RNA sequence: GGUACAAUGGUAUGCGUAGAAGUGUUUGGCGUAAGCCUGCAUGGAGCUGCCAUUGGUACAGAUCUUGGUGGAUAGUAGCAA
RNA sequence: CGGCUCUUCCUAUCAUUGUGAAGCAAAAUUCACCAAGCGUUGGAUUGUUCACCCAUGCAAGGGAACGUGAGCUGGGUUUA
RNA sequence: CCCGCAGGUACGGACCAAUGGCACAAUACUUGUUCGAGCGAACAGUGGUAUGACGCUACGUCCGUUGGAUUAUGCCUGAACGCCUCUAAGGUCGUAUCCGUGCUGGACUGCAAUGAUAAAUAAGGGGCAAUUUGCAUUGUAUGGCUUCUAAACCAUUUAAAGUUUAUAAUUUACUUUAUAAACGACAAUGGAUGUGAUGCCAAUGUAAUUUGUAACAUAGUAAAUUGGGAGGAUCUUCGAUCACCUGAUGCCGCGCUAGUUACAUAUAAAAGCAUUAUUUAAUACAAUGACAAAGCCUAGAAUCAAUUGUAAACGACUUUUG
């Protein structure tokens, strides 16, 4: 069952030349919700998913205008619904269509994420770069960089388990057991602007953001909500990655712990920053020829444009 | 066709391996000219001609020679062509029909007496 | 609707011993068959179980060592145990075998037509009467799940709720003649094309 | 014993620019078989059956000999001091 | 021939898991059973191959394709 | 010791915030030359030294699982073998093993759900056809017409099991129990119980042109249309899934069986008396097909080229183009 407005770039999707469309999808599909809508086909599907099915899953896309890439085009997904009661699931799933859903409703802190998606791509690779052989020595004709035997005569064939020169990275991976630190709170001003503040912990009280000076280089903007994940998630620049409920229980009192983050480092990534809000880059540091100049160029310059004129 | 590399161009042809050769590609444009040119002396109108049959056949080859490693000599050989066309007007195309022959004896409707002429109309 | 007797010979795998009906079926079907097997979680195998899980553990360790994806496929499910044993007893690289081959059905538990239709026995192939009292005997679906097939508890769920509208179309028809019984005797003075001439088969019919 | 090739002596009141030798071929055949006869197509001036007597007389091989050709390959060979 | 590299296999089990037994109190060990999943190293001398030596190690098992020279090396062996 | 806790080794899979390594041949200085001198000049295949973002990268960082049958063994219950006994049936504990889960590929090209559905608007494409026609062929049907069984035996249990019905007790359920009969692996049943009680036939014409016309006792049957509920989805022969089916609206009010008994009418003889011959199809039922044949509905995408850089040997890939 689909729904009866889908949103221009998360239909997108279904186009790959959309530009020159007559953007004809969903034209047809829509209609039978202002048709009879019951026996148009619908009401029957509900009851149809109803009576027969054990896992009812959601279509859902994301939003990928507000982020400020290149891409326009939303990404949607199936995201299982898991709980009792199956009936339970369509009248989840039969409220929630175009409405939209945050973090904060499906993922907490102090959670361990499961994180899926397709690593950083790197080429046609040699075998010591990507199966981790010993480099030959020095003085081998024909190349140090191989492996010296890739097999014995009999089987008189190469085998799979040989290791062997050929594509390494963007391979698709589930990295188990990564923990929320933050989920993030971010668009904007309740009253004044508050798209600050998701840096500003307990011990700090600066607003900054999780914004670094400069952006984050090269995938870089962010003014959404997050996920703050321990340390490292694949996958490259920009790159969609898939949050997943654990399927796991937690024993291991590492994995169960409560957290409390003191301070978070918004320093510049573009090189070796040193000052955390660009406030800080101006009490440390004093005004430049810039801002010194700037603000006596226009408190000036205002008693100046009248001095040809008088 | 090995080991002619795999181009962009050539999903629209079904094959993966295409390539762009602009030599023998030229030799054939001073054919058709040639092959447009004759159908302007017959009268010919030349936006309706198609190109009927084409085909090449390899020439008599000629001869050169490298220069190898511990002073050998091989053949270095030039393989040319032969190239016909021969381009035909299309026009709304009564394609054929072939003749008849009768093949009639007199005894064909007695042992069809019971079986078709008076035999009615059924569903 | 057709097939070369009948429709398809339906056999109902439950209480037949796995190659003696892998046999009979695979000798009737390069004769021109059309058979299916339904139930096929339910044939047997002689001999105790752990007897016949170490034969197909060996079976599981057959892998060729240049790629193991060359190498024998171990299908698991049940009806795809089945087809192993048919498909040994065939020609399989000629034409003929492979045609044979092909007017194969196999099934883990009987669905779609194959529920409302005719399901005959094989009588050699039954276990009852070839194996003694005191031999032991496993099934096929007990065999499967101990070795990598997941639908053991999917077929059986499907099973109970096939077995369920069986429940229904019995008690229908065993009320629907409840009338046919009443019938004939409102028929009984019928000319007297009964109460005579079907005394040729006739102390019962 | 039989069959292919080339000749010489006889022979067939043989065949032939109204198309010989050769070649090509889903023309039809004959022979256990080597092979043979035949139609049509190309070809353009010579050739065949029989008796004898012959001989530089029959090829798949020899890392055979001479010549021509195919893949590899229109190229991850290559044309980078 | 060896070494280097790299993969797979065996069990005739060194260690570890699960055990049975001791002339098994504990500790340490010994004998045996199921068992080949993970592991089985760094050096000095010699071209070695085993054995020996320093040392680390909970613990330092044995072999297969004479595995492996269009993989290398070229020390042994082996032309002038 | 068990168990709990905290780390490390080796290996694996990622990653770059920090730290370490490589150099924007970015920039500073500087040697030699050269530009008349003077510059964020040049040349010395990167002149040399130094610092050095981005990116790549380890010497850094983060992450690294879970159930089942069960081997060895210890038992339980328990005999043959009056006792005993881990075994003979039957229970059970159970490994770094094994097989799965999780993870990685995916029959190249397997399968399922779903989206849109053309060069239109003059004119023609495309469906919906199955109704639409003659036409022509197809398959079954072979001289009606040498057929269906898509209606059936229950699920799990079992070689003294394993069965029915009946009745009195009882179910959430031919629930479970108590008496009494029945063939107590007969021939039976292996085919027809024709398992919604089958048809090569109703039509009283049964078939290579054929059709049927009235009275007396039985019998009451298939029949076409527009707005509610309960029901049906196991790798598909038509899912805007839907066939008994609420109360409504009107008809052809049409065709009807079986039996006794009566009458008309019509087709039918293939030439052969060693009637076997091409061994066939006018038959009927389902299916395509093309040439002129009536309407109902419909009004897209993909690829290339350019672009991106989450990618890259080339393809491919992630993207973007009023």
């Amino acid at each position: 069952v689909w729904a009866q407005h889908l949103s221009e770039e998360c239909r997108r999707r279904f186009y790959k030349n959309w530009y020159k469309s007559k953007k004809k999808a969903f034209t047809k599909a829509s209609k039978k919700w202002t048709d009879d809508l019951g026996k148009k086909s619908i009401e029957n599907d509900f009851r149809k998913m109803l009576r027969y099915c054990k896992v009812i899953r959601v279509i859902a896309h994301s939003q990928i205008r507000l982020i400020k890439q290149r891409q326009k085009k939303a990404h949607v997904m199936e995201i299982q619904l898991n709980g009792g009661s199956i009936e339970d699931k369509v009248k989840w799933a039969r409220e929630h269509l175009e409405k939209p859903i945050q973090v904060s409703n499906v993922f907490g802190q102090d959670e361990m994420i499961d994180c899926v998606g397709v690593t950083k791509g790197k080429g046609f690779k040699g075998v010591t770069s990507r199966w981790h052989t010993k480099k030959l020595p020095r003085k081998t004709h024909k190349g140090l960089r191989k492996v010296a035997c890739i097999g014995a005569w009999h089987p008189s064939r190469v085998s799979t388990t040989v290791a062997r020169a050929g594509q390494k990275g963007y391979h698709h991976r589930t990295e188990i057991n990564k923990k929320i630190y933050r989920i993030g709170a971010g668009i904007h001003t309740k009253d004044g602007k508050v798209i600050k503040n998701n840096a500003s912990t307990e011990y700090d009280l600066t607003d900054k953001s999780i914004t670094p000076m400069g952006g984050f280089p090269h995938y870089g903007e962010v003014n959404n909500d997050f996920v703050m994940i321990k340390g490292c998630c694949i996958g490259s620049k920009k790159r969609i990655i898939t949050l997943r409920k654990s399927l796991l229980k937690h024993t291991k009192r590492s994995a169960l712990e409560q957290i409390k983050l003191k301070f978070i480092d918004t320093s510049s990534k573009m090189g070796h920053g040193r000052f955390q809000t660009p406030a800080d880059k101006l009490a440390f540091m004093g005004p430049l020829k810039k801002d010194r100049l700037k603000e006596e160029a226009a408190a000036t310059t205002a008693a100046a444009a009248a001095a040809t004129t008088t | 066709n090995g080991g002619v590399g795999r181009c962009a161009q050539a999903k629209q042809w079904k094959t993966t391996q295409g390539r762009w050769p602009k030599k023998s590609a030229e030799f054939l444009l001073q054919l058709l000219r040639n092959a447009e040119a004759n159908a302007d002396c017959k009268g010919l109108d030349a936006d309706r001609l198609v190109v009927h049959h084409i085909q090449v056949n390899r020439a008599q080859c000629l001869r050169r020679r490298t220069y190898r490693a511990h002073g050998r000599i091989n053949p270095y050989m030039s393989s040319p062509c032969h190239v016909e066309v021969i381009l035909t007007e299309k026009e709304e195309l009564v394609s054929k029909a072939t003749d008849d022959e009768p093949a009639k004896k007199k005894l064909s409707k007695k042992k069809l007496q019971r079986q078709k002429e008076k035999m009615l109309r059924s569903e | 609707m057709t097939g070369l007797t009948n429709r398809t010979v339906v056999i109902d795998g439950r209480g037949h011993l796995l190659g003696r009906l892998a046999s009979v079926v695979a000798k009737y079907l390069l004769q021109g068959g059309k058979v299916a097997v339904v139930r096929c979680e339910e044939l047997n195998l002689s001999g105790h179980f752990y007897r016949n899980k170490i034969k197909f553990l060996a079976y599981l360790r057959k892998r060729c060592n240049v790629n193991p994806a060359r190498g024998p496929f171990h299908f698991r499910a049940p009806s795809r145990i089945f087809y192993k044993a048919v498909r040994g007893m065939i020609p399989h690289k000629t034409k003929r075998g492979q045609a044979a081959l092909a007017r194969l059905r196999v099934f883990d538990g009987i669905p779609s037509p194959y529920d409302k239709r005719r399901r005959v026995v094989v009588p050699i192939a039954m276990r009852v009467l070839t194996l003694r009292s005191d031999r032991k005997y496993c099934q096929v679906g007990r065999l499967s799940h101990e070795v990598g097939w997941h639908y053991q508890d999917v077929i059986k769920s499907l099973e109970r709720k096939r077995k369920a509208k069986l429940r229904v179309t019995l008690k229908h028809n065993r009320e629907l003649k409840k009338l046919t019984v009443k019938a004939r005797e409102n028929i009984a003075k019928a000319a007297e094309p009964f109460n005579k001439i079907i005394k040729s088969y006739g102390y019962e019919v």
